[PDB]
């Protein structure tokens, strides 16, 4: 797992993985 | 949010941790 800037999916992705079943929220609003 | 603040900081998954809070 790189230490780097996350701004792609990859964000949403590694949130997924710490988290384990989705205890976060947000999503580009459009 | 936690993806503009990712885009402009770098998030290891130990401060990946406190937006699971």
């Amino acid at each position: 797992f790189v230490n780097q800037h996350l701004c792609a999916s990859h964000l949403v992705e590694a949130l997924y993985l710490v988290c384990g079943e989705r205890g976060f929220f947000y999503t580009k609003p459009t | 949010g936690i993806v503009e603040q990712c885009c402009t900081s770098i998030c290891s998954l130990y401060q990946l941790e406190n937006y699971c809070n």
